[PDB]
């Protein structure tokens, strides 16, 4: 897997 | 980490508002090197977004998404503030102010600046504060604890005001407290601005319950003293256990709620002194109200938080006339803080 606004969870 | 790099008086005549200038730190930005305030001429040098991995969501405001994260390079907790679509001018202003104030007393530390290589969504990376939500924390504070944390916020405001910056959004949600460590940080510099004497500012700042009367009557030539009204609204909510203290239904009702407590005599004196044009929407709703004694908000559950010194200090923050309010440094000298000062 997941990325959110480029950040990996 | 990521950083920015370089590349009163006459007034308008017989009508219009009387001009005002800050009583303190008036001309501090005029004499700075232009690089201190000229954030449009700077460019961001970005850090590595891959250093940070998300742990949990903290903030879902209208204008940011905030996550707790870990820096995988050094294993430290950070917070990431993902900026929702907003002026480029606005993000570089928040960055510039955070960099100018970095290392000052009780000012949150900006650690890095990164962006998504795909969407180009920028994010600010901060030191993490292990906050207790104010809706749980404030009702557990002792009398001393309120004095201590109010003094900590005043250190941050005297510092930022001395550096030429108005915060313009002082409220509980922008004050992080790690209560185990008595550690307080003033966060959220995204509405903060550089003070220039004579400048007319946007009154659509702060958050309704913490807005000073100058914002509510559309007096644009305001200054650092706006923050002092906001701090007085926080103090009242803490010592009277009434959150928020002035609970308006909208910006017009907000001023009515204030006037039902501080009375209309001093409000109409303020409007007259600065020749403020009061929005005709106030005709039906404001009316005329007596001033209430601060003593009427005291009851069995909050009396241990109230002292003569608390009520005198509150009275000297919650003044309509922005020029009449204590400055942050004058507030720090108030008898309410005499025990906090000796403890340092
Ligand atoms: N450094 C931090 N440590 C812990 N929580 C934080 C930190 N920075 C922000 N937060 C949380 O995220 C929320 C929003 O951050 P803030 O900078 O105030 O954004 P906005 O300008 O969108 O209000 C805060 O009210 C707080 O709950
Ligand atoms: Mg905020
Ligand atoms: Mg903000
Ligand atoms: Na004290």
């Amino acid at each position: 897997a997941a990325r959110l606004y480029g950040f990996k969870w | 980490g990521g950083r920015l790099v370089p590349r009163f008086g006459e007034g308008e005549g017989s009508e219009g508002p009387v001009p005002s200038r800050a009583r303190v730190y008036t001309d501090v930005n005029t004499h700075r090197p232009s690089e201190y305030w000229d954030y449009e001429s700077h460019v961001v040098e970005w850090g590595n977004q891959d250093d940070y991995q998300l742990v949990r969501k903290l903030g879902r405001g209208k204008y940011s998404e905030v996550f707790e994260a870990i820096n995988i390079t050094n294993n430290e907790k950070v917070v990431v503030k993902i900026l929702k679509p907003v002026k480029k001018k606005k993000i570089k202003r928040e960055i510039k102010i955070l960099e100018n104030l970095r290392g000052g007393p009780n000012i949150i530390t900006l650690a890095d600046i990164v962006k998504d290589p795909v969407s180009r969504t920028p994010a600010l990376v901060f030191e993490h504060v292990n906050n207790t939500d104010f809706k749980q924390l404030y009702q557990t504070l002792t009398d001393y604890d309120i004095r201590f944390y109010m003094y900590e916020i005043l250190k941050a405001l005297d510092y930022c005001h001395s550096m030429g910056i108005m915060h313009r959004d002082v409220k509980p949600h922008n004050v992080m407290i790690d209560h185990e460590h008595r550690k307080l940080r003033l966060i959220d510099w995204g509405l903060a601005e550089f003070y220039h004497p004579g400048q007319e500012y946007n009154v659509r700042v702060a958050s309704r319950y913490f807005k000073g009367p100058e914002l509510l009557v559309d007096y644009q030539m305001y200054d650092y003293s706006l923050d002092m009204w906001s701090l007085g609204c926080m103090l009242a909510s803490m010592i009277f256990r009434k959150e928020p203290f002035f609970h308006g239904h909208d910006n017009y009702d907000q001023l009515v709620r204030i006037a039902k407590v501080l009375g209309t005599e001093d409000l109409y004196d303020y409007i007259d002194k600065y020749n403020i044009e009061l929005d005709p929407r106030f005709n039906d709703i404001l009316g005329r109200h007596s001033r209430k004694r601060w003593e009427r908000f005291v009851h069995s559950e909050n009396q241990h938080l109230v002292s003569p010194e608390a009520l005198d200090f509150l009275d000297k923050l919650l003044r309509y006339d922005h020029q009449s309010r204590l400055t942050a440094r004058e507030a720090m000298e108030h008898p309410y803080f005499y025990t906090v000062v000796k403890e340092n």
